């Protein structure tokens, strides 16, 4: 897609994660586990929400019978109103269908693009402790506990403490 | 050690459109067209009027089957099919008008035109045709005009109704057209027979021709606040006993559909209510009210949802 | 050593709609809504009539407050509220068609019918209704015809008008319908009236009537109709008292603007659209004023404001 | 937001660069500097000018009247007038309200995507003689004088003059 | 651009590459060479033809005459009837030249994503082996035959066989 | 020193420019046109069952006017209506005239039904006049009559005529009513007699007196006023008269759908359509054109706009 992250570099989503729409899966000396990150999914779904607020929505125009339905009406008259409500019928029916195609596609590629900023503040605290694999994990150069691991879910991961350690490892 | 960043799946998913692909997958989706409706007319929240056997037009000049509904306020007006406006043969000139002109009201009142006639006048004559209590009766709104003595020349009567409120006045009136010459001369005598209306807004002149019961045409005006509409009539004219003022505005519904105090709608046609929230609706062109747009569409998709790729 | 990348920001912002926030901050926005307007009819570059006190069917028959307004060419013809059509008690059948053909055209030519009476007929009727240069007078292009002697009947008459021209040709009349029989008797005499009006294409007969019901200060009154004589096609009217005939015969001359509106004239402005209340001179594509314009105007939408982001996100601190 | 700069790891906006949109900030032993990106903005505002040149515009049909301000109207062919005006007016509305909301998401990610392009094209000139800090910053580890940052700016910075006392300072 | 490769660090196009949209040129010791990427220029045309099936269309509804080609209409309903066409045609016209623009402006913006995601899929594989010119080149520090580039542009390269190499080279 | 793999795009010489919602000449690498500018100037009839009227007049195939002889019946999906078309020989006018023209080119044939009209001995039914003229002589109105009196002077006889609708499908009945020029002519065809013409059934309901003078006179002949109405099936239509009605000897019923096409451009087998106008035919996949907003069929939606390019190509940065 449009960020390269949703069936993208991230080779498919995850079913058992099921609190979120987008976390972490870690693995380390102690085992692995699986997390959700709350501010991506919430901004995902937010946006959502404001595009439900805005379409899913009538206008507040009252509009009165121009045709009865139970007698007849002037055959010049009622060919006028005919081609007219069908004029606005394929206008309403063109605009509906372009909307909700624009709507999607941008919807897509947002969540895409969310999942990508995810992924970039996690490169970003790594720093030089870590490397990227390409499928969208990052292999640590360090001993990271169940400790560690919280700290870069949490957004507290100092790459200073743990530097030297990484830089050794990666240089070998 | 490793930390790998993902996103969510499930296993079944929600086919879309895009700008780009007809047949994407997304985890979750909704519809924006409805395609239900209610088989009845939401009346929640709506001091409504159901005329039920009585036309929109019969109660201004006031038939037998519109006698509950010859005043009344209401937001919103149901007609049904095969409604009653006339019990004596006729027609109104802009028939259509003075109809939707009634469906966009919210109500009726009636006022005394006062008109009185003189003593060669029968103004009580009766029909088989309008039956009332059991008996034979007219419309309630207006009277028909003849000579007391059968055969005598109809009088030259000036007959003037004034608007004295602040709000416009519908008045109606009727004009006999007699079948044979026989008759003619029996109701109103041999003279020519001239009927002439007139106001500010309106002038018009009316001439009864000869040729089983016979017809009567009925004709309408509004009258301005402070305005004078004048009857110059020798036989013929079927005058009004009342004028209507229509009361602020409602919601005029055609419709067949049985009325439901419990449900709630801005949205009404000619099937029942169209009480979605959502923007699109592919039941109906023709509808009234607060509605969403018809579409030529059974469904259309909005994604809620990034792609689903499960493995 | 840092080197840092960062963007503007502004104390002000101010908040517009996008397609996932209502209330999104901006460090700048534009209106995309109209909701001003000028009180003047901004006539600039126009030849433009504006007709005042005169309603446009006046222009046709020649009322006094039309006597400015009977020929001549326009591009935009400004109709005013209350403008007077008739100074004598009356109206025009088919009323507010005639009015809507006279405010689409550019211009009213009239011709001469060339119609002659014989010695019997008066045709210089005249009454204090119709006043003009202090003085009793009438319809300035039609003739109140009567006869010269009180009570005597009004000759069986006919008048041709044949057209000439090579585009059609808007003729009008009049049918007097009097107050009391002595009035019928005066003018016209004893006989019982017809009037009828004839061409290839249309064909009428009216007949006077006497004590009509709507009246004021003690007087008749007398009804307009109207038709079009096609190219090389006649009109006849045949009748022995009532007509009030046609001295000149009106041509529409291509078309024009037909404004409604009650805000005065200003030739210093230009404009390209008009409402009840005056000019729209926006750039701007949308406009909430009134629903009713004409010209080339902004599109009318149920909006007060619409704002336009010019600028980034403001994110101040 | 999409690109992930503006109300992303970029913290907040500077209200004291009042002579562009896009700029930079450095610290080094002389001080401190501030100067303003001319490409990017000029981008961003020449976007931006496009859309107001196709949006600040009205058409150029001319349209007479059909309804009378000062007379009455037949009420039948008046009601079709009512409703097809009405409809015609819900139309516009609902393309108005949504081509500025369109617009006004395209402007702001517009916005975010020319800020990351800076920070891009700055991140590959530095090469591997500095480091980003998560907050749109780069630490430069050498000695970075006034010269040095102006050829930053002016994209002239040659990464080969400082490679080596720069990898001598991140390996420490 | 919005993903700032074409008409961004990518300097130009290259002309010669007739048989595909995106590509790959190399240089090592035996000479140089181009290959088109056939995954990345599918992906954009694929996406192109999308837009094409929906837009090249028309719509079922069938419209039958109201005005008379041959006879004089009423005058107030022919009034009516052209109002009515030329605020439908108005509202066709500002659809059109909408739809055009939009879809036009996500075209280009799509195919810079593609040239993007690409660029960040080679930049991802070669790892630690190369580093980035800033002008859409990657300088492999280690000895890269015509078989090592074919499986670069393959996306079958092994950065860990080339790690040790390179990092000497790099650290040099 | 170091190798490098380096990663580009195409370009071309010559881009195409196009218009973006930012930049007003955005160059491209290719585009494609969505508002189709051509039209085929001629009627395209390929695959259609095609009726052209060309001097018949759509109204006159349903009274049978001498131009609409060949026309009287028929069926078809398509039918073509030119410019000038002949309607009425003897002067007349219908009522409703513009409906029931749409109504005969929204149909698909039209089948003529004798209603079966006779008349006694003191009615002359087969008078022509010179207006109406077919085959070098003087005719009439082929589904029409017009009645007056056997002896000149005499009055009409108050007669009788009912036609019952024996099909399943609705058929449109027409008949003239004539207002003589004078009293003379009254007389001469009618007699002395006050003149009524009633028509009755259980759908339409209406009273015509014909008067003296009461429509124009065109090259000295009393205008005739056209009426119709429909017939629904099993129902009766009912005629009672004394002089004045121009009575049906037929009547027509529309069989199904089609398209009208009023075109005065020429017809041409060889070219395809689905959507037509007055100036030609519009064979296009474009989803915009400019010919005209005044089409029929299934269209295009028309714009005010010369030419609007879809790119269908990346930003063309050449060399
Ligand atoms: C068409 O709409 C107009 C505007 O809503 C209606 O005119 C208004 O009617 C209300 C009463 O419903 C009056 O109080 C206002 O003064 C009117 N406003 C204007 C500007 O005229 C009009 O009644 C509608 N037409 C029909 C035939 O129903
Ligand atoms: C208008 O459309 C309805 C249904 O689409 C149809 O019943 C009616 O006959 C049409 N009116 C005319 C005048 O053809
Ligand atoms: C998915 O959408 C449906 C409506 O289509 C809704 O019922 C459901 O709650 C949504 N799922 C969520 C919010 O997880
Ligand atoms: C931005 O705001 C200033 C005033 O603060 C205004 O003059 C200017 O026109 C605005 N910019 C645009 C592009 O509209
Ligand atoms: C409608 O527009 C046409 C030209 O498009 C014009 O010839 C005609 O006069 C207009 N109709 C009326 C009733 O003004
Ligand atoms: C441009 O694209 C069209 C299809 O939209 C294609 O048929 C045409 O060959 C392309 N133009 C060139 C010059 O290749
Ligand atoms: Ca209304």
């Amino acid at each position: 897609g449009l960020f390269g992250a949703i069936a993208g570099f991230i080779e498919n989503g995850w079913e058992g994660m099921v609190d979120g729409w987008y976390g972490f899966r870690h693995q380390n000396a102690q085992g692995t586990g699986q997390a959700a990150d709350y501010k991506s999914t919430q901004a995902a779904i937010d946006q959502i929400t404001g595009k439900l607020n805005r379409i899913i929505k009538k206008t507040n125009t009252e509009f009165e019978s121009i045709e009865s339905e139970f007698s007849e009406i002037d055959h010049q008259i009622g060919n006028v109103i005919n081609w007219t409500k069908d004029s606005i019928t394929d206008i309403w029916t063109y605009q509906a269908e372009l909307l909700v195609a624009m709507e999607n596609q941008h919807t897509i590629d947002m969540a895409d693009s969310e999942m990508l900023n995810l992924y970039e503040r996690v490169r970003k605290q790594l720093r030089q402790n870590a490397e990227e694999d390409g499928k969208g994990c990052f292999e640590i150069y360090h001993a990271c506990d169940d400790s560690c691991m919280e700290s870069i879910r949490n957004n507290t991961y100092d790459h200073s403490q743990y530097r030297e350690e990484a830089l050794l490892n990666r240089l070998n | 050690d490793k930390i790998c960043l993902g996103h969510h799946a499930v296993a079944n998913g929600t086919i879309v459109k895009t700008l780009t692909n007809e047949q994407e997958e997304v985890t979750n989706a909704t519809e924006t067209v409805e395609s239900t409706s209610l088989n009845r007319l939401c009346m929640k929240g709506r001091n409504h009027k159901d005329l039920g056997n009585c036309h929109p037009i019969g109660m201004l000049i006031g038939t037998p089957a519109c006698d509950l509904h010859l005043t009344g306020t209401w937001d919103t007006l149901i007609e049904r099919k095969n409604a009653i406006a006339y019990c004596y043969p006729g027609a109104t000139v802009n028939e259509e008008a003075l109809r939707q002109k009634i469906m966009e009201s919210g109500g009726i009142s009636k006022i005394n035109t006062g008109f009185t006639y003189g003593s060669s006048i029968n103004s009580a004559g009766t029909t088989k045709a309008c039956m009332r209590n059991g008996g034979n009766s007219f419309y309630a709104e207006l009277k028909w005009l003849v000579s007391k003595n059968k055969g005598q020349n109809f009088p030259q009567t000036t007959n003037t109704y004034r608007n004295a409120d602040t709000a416009e006045h519908l008045i109606m009136w009727g004009i006999h057209h007699p079948s044979s010459t026989q008759e003619k001369n029996d109701l109103y005598g041999t003279q020519s027979l001239s009927i002439s209306v007139g106001s500010s807004t309106y002038k018009n002149n009316f001439v009864p021709v000869v040729g089983g019961l016979s017809r009567i045409d009925f004709h309408w005006t509004l009258v301005q606040p402070g305005d004078k509409i004048t009857f110059s009539h020798n036989g013929g004219l079927i005058a009004p006993s009342r004028v209507s003022k229509l009361i602020g505005r409602g919601l005029g519904i055609q419709s067949e559909a049985p009325i439901d105090n419990s449900c709630e709608s801005k949205c009404f046609w000619r099937g029942g209510s169209i009480n979605t929230r959502l923007p699109f609706q592919n039941l109906s062109p023709r509808t009234v009210g607060q509605c969403p747009k018809y579409v030529n569409k059974k469904s259309l998709m909005l994604a809620t949802g990034m792609r689903n790729v499960p493995e």
